[PDB]
């Protein structure tokens, strides 16, 4: 049971960031500075996996998951007295830890970066800033 | 030295048993302040509101925490730091600080602590009398007195309309002689009442609400504890009433309805047939005094009261001007009333109540300092109504502490003065004539 | 802070310049607000009362600051700060060879 | 700086409209204490008698401007010199100066007067909370009050032959719970009476003085506002009684006759009777506290009252002791009551006081910090239980500022005590087992 | 100006010459106090115990740098900042920085003389003495010492199992009577002594430790001295026994063994037995107090003890309460002992000292402050006895100024209060009967 299929991961990236918190005034506490490493690790990751085999990209992922990790640990937005963290708002709410999990070859890989693309796609569709 | 260093609030029992709050001021070289702030009204339309916390299960919704929160929070805060001396700069950065024109976001209550705190603090550093230093050096006149005596309307479950019936001792030559003969006259009564088979148990304000036939009956029976007593009805003790007629009135109607009180077969009178009521009340008894004759909205009514009988006898607008400087100049200006009821939590700042009275005693109107419903054992009022030279005061009955400290406290300041004190009597009453 | 204390000079020039009787709030992202909003956000819960105000600004240039004294076990006094500075030298410095660099006059 | 300068006294009014007096005593830095005296009895056996004038064309007999003048004339011109912190000094003097056993001389109430005058002096000087300058450091304990609640006997007109009924809030965490509780249970209680039709007014202590049919009716309903109220009788808030058993006791025929108060057909019993009724009445309700109950003379019957009911309830003389040394010591070798009634003007100083409560503490007796009918405005008997860590305190209801001032003070004693201040509640009972 | 600055501690000797610690306290005014700790035990199971160095070549393991290094660099930062008239705070936050029921981490020694050393600056920054700073103003009674005559047990060679045998002159008129009256009675001893051929040299707590031949013979010699003296026994002067049985209790056997101590052919005797040997022993000489007469675990015994002896001979639990709370509660619930022996370095804290006098109090019993085996110049312990008004001290006996330092301490103290002193004497014993 994989929670990415080819059919869904639009539409999960969709509900995903439409539950993410927001300000009392409507705007996204995430930013895409934030989220600018993640989004080109998971960039280069898309690129390297065209060419080269899985199996060397083993260290690639770990890594991609370790800065997933960090950034959803140490990104703070502080407003009226709450502090809330968005990055790891979108990693809970979006499967991201999971989905990485059940990478295990080219095709789960690339799902996972095209899933990643309409996260931040449609983060800013809904008003994201940079 | 006289900088404030520490303003702190803590929730106490007012005299009804309803929580209420008391700030303490501290300044720099340790001169200290308490204000105990009386309960008022959380609600209303025109009148500073205290905050209450609503909570059903402390106090029955009644309890103080969120004022007290305020005062430990907010105004110290702002007010640490400023001169205590200072009392119309911190009177005005708390009102400034609240934002509101009825006080609702910090309270009336709170504000009135912190500055009655803030005023007795400096009293005490400057070694001084709180009234010498509320209204200067030329503080001499012993306020006349309005001792409520006997209680209707809705504070019996007599056939009485007239809320309050009170003994005015104008004919003392001293305010100890004329708090002896309130003292008196209050156990006269209670002898009468006794003798009589009525209730003698007292109320909120330390009066009795004995089983009258009516308002005429409790007249005669004052009338009679006064000359049993020993002293003269009309020359040396006067009788006063507090109608509250806005308690029984029809809006809708015009009408002032006197079937709420006095069963179903009470005469119901109109403005005019409540005017000439009024007038034989003051022609066949020594009234010198009707407080809310009319009602708080009856604007033409109270012209026509002040018209009628403004010239001899002294008509209060309590719950008509409410304490406000606006209504107060709209009464001014439109000749109702000759005198206005002064509340210090109504309006929430001493510099307020002190500007309303100064209002009113320009307009050859008089202003008397008022107690409330719940008080404590705070007598500010006292020092208030000398500090202003306003010559009358309304703080209750001779029954309880909440009232007796007030006495207490003229009795202190009258023996402080010495020779130099003044007590005027009927020279008191200057909005009247002759 | 307990090896200093304030300096009486700096207390009585702000005592009587009033510099706290024109306090400027601020809110919890330290921009500059009336004192109705400050209650009203202090009240609310979206501002720290204690570190949102500022006591204007005392001129002069008057040290805001004295040292702090204490008492020795004799009973005298002394500076809370003067005896317990310091008791190495740090060692310290290096003296770096820069005999090629051309100064300017 | 601390030797004393001036000594003044002045006559004031207490809570009941009768005079009473304040003394002022000022030392040489400025310090400055004010006393005033709870009126009490100018007769008495082997209590101290206040002076009244005796002239009734002034307050009915009732002036104290003899003591006044005792003060101000012979009490001031002895005291003046020595140093404010001598206490125990200053009232051996006065005691010598009187040179009567129950000072009639000079008046207890002018003794009283000067003696907590020059205590809140001293303790002002030293710049240290009264608790702290009369008890001594290690003071903390809040007491657990027996709030009064329903009256009888002579304050009633009801067939109840108790003088009055009390609520004790001894399962409470902290003494402002207490309050609480017992303000919350006073109010329920109100709205109780009203739905009843019986009378809302307050008495002299501040509690209501209904028309129930009976003892037994009166502690149902006092049980049945605590249930209103949301507590849980017998384990939270417990009930005591005063039932003044002197008033309707026949010293000939040696009986406790209730026909003087219960009617016509009211049981006459003897002592052995009495006890089983006070038995029967422990038994049915959660009664934890009975005053006077036998007579002040009948020591049989206080005697075996107490080896009946002395290991489960609390047995307080009041008309018993009449805050004696001599006559509590000879309770405590006939082992007669476990509780004394301390009254600071029924023995006349702040000394003698002390040494009865610690004597009552000394032979396992509690001491309950009692206030008088007609109150002031002053609440040192709050820093009495306070300082003394009596542990209980009768300071009346919760309805008039005469008593809820030293609910008050009890409150910022509490404050100032912070962390270290300790409500005992049933623990406070130390006079019983488990 | 009260705030506390400086806090120092060093190591010094005690009366014996093993280290101690001493504390001092500096506030920003300059007011100064200086505590001492007397020397007591690191083991014990529900005992506060001291911290020492452990190391074998310093002081035989005696030391105690540690406790010095704990105060000077653990208690001071945490005390530092506190107001010095701040003595419960200070004592429960020096509680809670501990974080242990018997105060092993930072030492109870350090504890003990933290909290002297605050309240004696405190009474400096007030100058008041420092036993109205303890016990308030009402503090006069002056206590009967029972001072060490004769040892024996564990600190004499001779054949006597009690370990201490004391005179109590509580037949004296005053303080400094009964002082003299125990030097004169101390020397005459020395005289008979000297003349019988028997030692002379003293012990630890300044007491002779002649070879007597037994209980009896030493009694029989003591009570020769007071007549010697020209004192009439159980008149003047009483005896007193501190029997310490959980030195000769077998707690295998559940015997009483004074084959320990008395010989070869000593009685063997068991609870009941040694309550019988007790009774004749107060039967037979005027003994009035009895201190340790059973084991410290022996709580039937203990009940039945007081069972039989409680009502005309004091019985003291010193090892039996090991002045603890928690004893104290279950000994006043299960009757056992009517008294108990307080030592403020068992405890640790001033409060916690005051709070166990004041406890016992409350039961009826009698709180005796002590000293310990290896005293200091600091006579706290007699301001302490005085503050409490105890009326009972046990500080040593006439011939070291370990214990001559609190006897002048009461001399000056007596001196000071003048005309208000009192020696209750015999009435000072208020848990015996008439």
């Amino acid at each position: 049971m994989a929670i990415l299929t080819d059919e869904n991961y639009v539409d999960k990236a969709e509900r995903a960031i439409s539950l993410l918190e927001k300000d009392n005034k409507g705007n996204y506490l995430l930013t895409t500075s934030q989220i600018r490493k993640l989004l080109s690790l998971c960039s280069s990751l898309y690129d390297r996996s065209k060419e080269r085999k899985f199996d060397e990209l083993i260290n690639d992922v770990s890594y991609l998951r370790v800065q997933f990790v960090y950034q959803s640990g140490r990104n703070s937005v502080r407003v009226n007295r709450q502090t809330f963290f968005p990055v790891k708002d979108l990693v809970e709410k979006g499967q991201i830890l999971e989905a990485l999990k059940e990478i295990k070859d080219r095709e789960t890989l690339q799902r996972f970066c095209r899933y990643m693309e309409a996260l931040v796609a449609y983060f800013k569709f809904y008003g994201g800033k940079d | 030295m006289s900088i404030i260093t520490d303003v702190y609030a803590r929730e106490v029992l007012d005299s009804r048993g309803n929580p209420t709050l008391e700030v303490e001021v501290y300044t720099e070289s340790g001169a200290f302040g308490r204000g105990m702030v009386p309960s008022g009204a959380s609600t209303g339309e025109h009148e500073a509101v205290e905050l209450r916390d609503g909570d059903k299960a402390r106090y029955g919704g009644l309890g103080t925490q969120k004022a007290v929160d305020n005062v430990n929070n907010v105004i110290a805060e702002h007010i640490i730091g400023f001169d205590v001396r200072d009392q119309q700069g911190i009177d005005r950065a708390m009102i400034a600080l609240d934002g509101t024109p009825n006080k609702g976001k910090l309270g009336a209550n709170a504000i009135l602590g912190v500055s009655i705190a803030v005023a007795r603090a400096a009293a005490d550093y400057l070694e001084v009398p709180l009234y010498s230093y509320l209204g200067g050096f030329n503080t001499k006149v012993l306020p006349t007195p309005m001792m409520n005596i006997i209680n209707g309307g809705s504070h019996s479950d007599a056939p009485i309309a007239f809320q309050e019936f009170m003994i005015v001792p104008a004919g003392a030559p001293t305010f100890k002689e004329a708090l002896r003969w309130g003292a008196e006259i209050f156990h006269a009564l209670k002898k009468i009442l006794k003798e009589r088979g009525l209730e003698t148990a007292v109320g909120d304000e330390g009066g009795f609400a004995p089983r009258f036939n009516g308002t005429e009956d409790g007249v005669e029976t004052i009338i009679k504890a006064i000359e049993a007593a020993g002293y003269v009805p009309g020359k040396d003790v006067f009788i006063g009433l507090d109608c509250a007629s806005s308690e029984f009135y029809d809006a809708e109607h015009k009408v002032y309805g006197y079937t709420k009180f006095e069963g179903e077969g009470a005469a119901v009178r109109t403005a005019a047939e409540q005017i000439d009521y009024l007038e034989e009340l003051v022609n066949k008894y020594p009234i010198i005094t009707i407080e809310d004759g009319m009602d708080e909205n009856d604007w033409d009514g109270w012209k026509a009261l002040t018209e009628r009988l403004g010239g001899k006898v002294q008509l209060v607008g309590d719950d008509f001007f409410v304490t406000n400087t606006a209504y107060l100049e709209k009464g001014i200006a439109e000749h109702a009333a000759n005198s206005i009821l002064i509340k210090v939590n109504q309006i929430g700042t001493l510099t307020e109540t002190f500007d309303a009275i100064e209002m009113a005693k320009e307009a050859g109107y008089t202003a008397v300092v008022s107690h409330r419903s719940g008080e404590t054992e705070d007598s500010t009022i006292a020092d208030i109504a000398v500090a202003t030279n306003a010559g009358q005061i309304k703080t209750g009955s001779l029954s309880r502490t909440d009232r007796i400290a007030k006495y207490n406290q003229l009795l202190r300041i009258e023996d402080q003065l010495g020779e130099v004190a003044e007590y005027r009597g009927l020279k008191s009453f200057y909005n009247l004539k002759k | 802070m307990k090896n200093f204390k304030i300096s009486s000079t700096y207390r009585a020039a702000r005592k009587q310049q009033k510099t706290a009787n024109r306090k400027s709030f601020y809110n919890d992202e330290g921009y500059m607000i009336s004192p109705s909003e400050w209650a009203d956000g202090v009240i609310k819960g979206l501002i720290n009362p204690k570190n949102s105000w500022s006591n204007d600004h005392v001129k002069g240039y008057l040290p805001r600051v004295s040292p702090r004294s204490h008492w020795t076990k004799n009973g005298y006094r002394e500076y809370l700060g003067i005896g317990k500075s310091r008791d190495i030298p740090e060692k310290e410095p290096e003296v770096i060879e820069m005999m090629d660099l051309e100064l300017v006059v």
